[PDB]
């Protein structure tokens, strides 16, 4: 996830 | 008093995917529930000819979060991102599927 | 594909029982994100005159019930309770608001 | 709540  | 368009359930990440890739709008967007990771949100977002997702984070307290401001529900995460970006790395926003 | 409408975000309480109180069927519901407790999901079914509450829990491993059984997603439990009582106290069948 |  691009906030992971 | 109408149900959000945005909330898909538990659609698999390639079917949002699919679905999001054809939209022509950057921000086009849709919360499913993860199948991954079992009672979490993910939120998938058109932005040029890629699909960016994010998972939904939960605080002690509850909140829902992406990065650092906290919400007290999905509805108040996905309006607050109509304004401000989704992503610290590029600029999107969040816009209705259509 | 297509979004779920049983799904109303932060609707109030209060809210959400005026309108299922206009519904003609037992069982018409909805998922909404609760105001009392930022973070948690209720349930809202109408059931003869007046309209049921139900609270949406998670276990440990995060996934959601409101009695014993588990599910993986908001998505299973409403469907599961479309044909299982969403109750342990009188027969209670969810039906989509009409 | 009913189930609480």
């Amino acid at each position: 996830y691009v906030n992971v | 008093m109408k149900p959000h368009p945005w909330f898909f359930g538990k659609i698999p990440r390639a079917k949002a995917e699919e679905m999001l890739s054809k939209q022509r709008h950057d921000g086009a967007f849709l919360i499913r529930e993860s199948e991954s990771a079992p009672g979490d949100f993910s939120l998938s977002v058109k932005f040029g000819n890629d699909v960016q997702h994010f998972k939904v984070l939960r605080d002690g307290a509850g909140k829902y979060f992406l990065w650092v401001v906290k919400f007290n529900s999905l509805n108040e995460l996905v309006d607050y991102h109509r304004s401000t970006s989704v992503s610290r790395n590029q600029q999107i926003f969040l816009r209705d599927i259509e």
